[PDB]
């Protein structure tokens, strides 16, 4: 619940980022999507294609509006399980979160490519392999999961420094707090790599950080490299 | 062709309202009433042919703003339309809540998730979740355990400390100013569940 809110936050900031071209912005994920007009804009941008829109205000209209968004995903071979038009237009949060994850998984974690691939691995494993491969030569650093591995934020500062050593002093991140590592990494990634601050340090420095929110941010960290 | 001044309109039920106005002077054989939802077109309104200075409108959406206006036609024809009135219908019992979707954590812990009622009929103020033991024939074993949701904002509920491999009945109801509503019920056994 409070456990869930972090993921709700991360998805919201993600959707908003890709929205702004379509100059709308979400304040609450569970309500501002129900009409589908925002959903369709997200797909209209993330692909360039031009999707249709009903303009009525009856339930039937928003139901028919959102079905257009789901069908563009269905037509794109994307596998939607246990998600109905009846689900989203009223804003069943878990199924709304579920859809937005699917979109992130399809559009931002599909073309993951790393040296030495076994062409069976899921997208996650590839990014998990990509993560490990970058932090390969650093000392005392392993990235075994998208949960408890990134708590310190040391992994973040490595992935940066591997790309561009002109911006990170690795010896310092070894000594300072988990927060200082998180914040400095995040600011560096925004001001110099053009990635958006999808995560706030306070949310991460906890025992079991939201895996889905992590995967989303490392995905945003891969586009820039 | 005089205009009918001094009209007043109010609600009469949860799905009907009553429009009255003081008669003009001239040649009205019968009346016509324009009426639409506040936020809708002027020309795209519903019209209702009346002969008497009073009507009872029907198939109106509860908790919805309405605008209306009445003219008078007869030996010369339609005259001026009266002063525009604005009336909002009463609240009503909300429908069944959305699909009951679970998120299975452990054999004793779950995550209950539902959607806001299909047609709200007013502003939903609170919900109610009730869960408990059951057999195979949907006949409960013991009392339900009703937990009042605090605010209508949250549709998420956590449920822990439960018997494993035992079927449970869950119910969700919706409350809006008019009162409670019909329930949505799901039988779910966390063992069979993924």
């Amino acid at each position: 619940d409070e456990r869930d809110r972090v993921q709700k936050k991360t998805f919201t900031k993600w959707v908003n980022k890709h929205l702004i071209k379509a100059q709308r912005h979400i304040s609450d994920l569970y309500e501002d999507l129900r009409d589908g007009h925002n959903l369709i804009s997200l797909l209209e941008v993330l692909s360039g294609d031009s999707l249709p829109r009903e303009k009525g205000r009856m339930r039937f209209h928003k139901l028919q509006n959102v079905q257009i968004a789901l069908d563009y995903l269905r037509h794109r071979q994307v596998k939607l399980v246990n998600i109905r038009n009846d689900d989203i237009a009223d804003g069943n949060p878990k199924l709304t979160l579920g859809l937005i994850w699917t979109i992130i998984l399809h559009f931002q974690i599909s073309d993951i490519q790393v040296s030495g691939q076994s062409e069976d691995m899921t997208a996650k494993e590839k990014l998990l392999l990509w993560s490990q491969r970058m932090v390969e030569g650093y000392q005392g650093l392993r990235c075994d999961n998208f949960t408890s591995s990134w708590r310190d934020g040391r992994l973040f500062n490595a992935i940066i420094h591997r790309h561009k050593p002109l911006l990170i002093d690795m010896n310092k991140v070894y000594r300072q707090t988990n927060l200082e590592n998180l914040d400095q990494a995040f600011s560096v990634a925004e001001r110099d790599l053009g990635v958006t601050r999808l995560l706030d340090p306070e949310d991460v420095d906890v025992p079991q950080p939201d895996e889905k929110s992590i995967i989303t941010y490392v995905s945003s960290l891969y586009d820039a490299m | 062709l005089g205009a009918p001044q001094n009209p007043n309109a109010k609600a009469a039920g949860s799905r009907k309202i009553h429009f009255n106005w003081l008669p003009p002077s001239g040649k009205p054989m019968g009346y016509r009433v324009k009426y639409w939802i506040q936020g809708d077109s002027e020309s795209e309104a519903h019209l209702l042919d009346s002969k008497v200075p009073s009507v009872e409108l029907t198939n109106l959406y509860p908790y919805c703003d309405y605008e209306m206006k009445v003219c008078a036609y007869g030996a010369q024809g339609e005259g001026p339309y009266s002063s525009l009135v604005s009336c909002r219908t009463h609240q009503e019992v909300p429908s069944e809540p959305g699909r009951l979707a679970f998120n299975v954590v452990s054999s004793t812990v779950t995550q209950l998730s539902w959607a806001e009622p299909a047609e709200t009929n007013g502003e939903i103020t609170a919900y109610e979740v009730c869960y408990g033991l059951v057999n195979d024939d949907n006949r409960p074993i013991g009392p339900m355990k009703k937990v009042l949701v605090d605010n209508p904002k949250n549709r998420m509920l956590l449920i822990e400390n439960l018997r494993e491999s035992q079927p449970y009945r869950y119910t969700v109801k919706a409350r809006n100013g008019a009162g409670w509503g019909p329930e949505r019920e799901a039988i779910i056994n966390l063992a069979t569940q993924p």
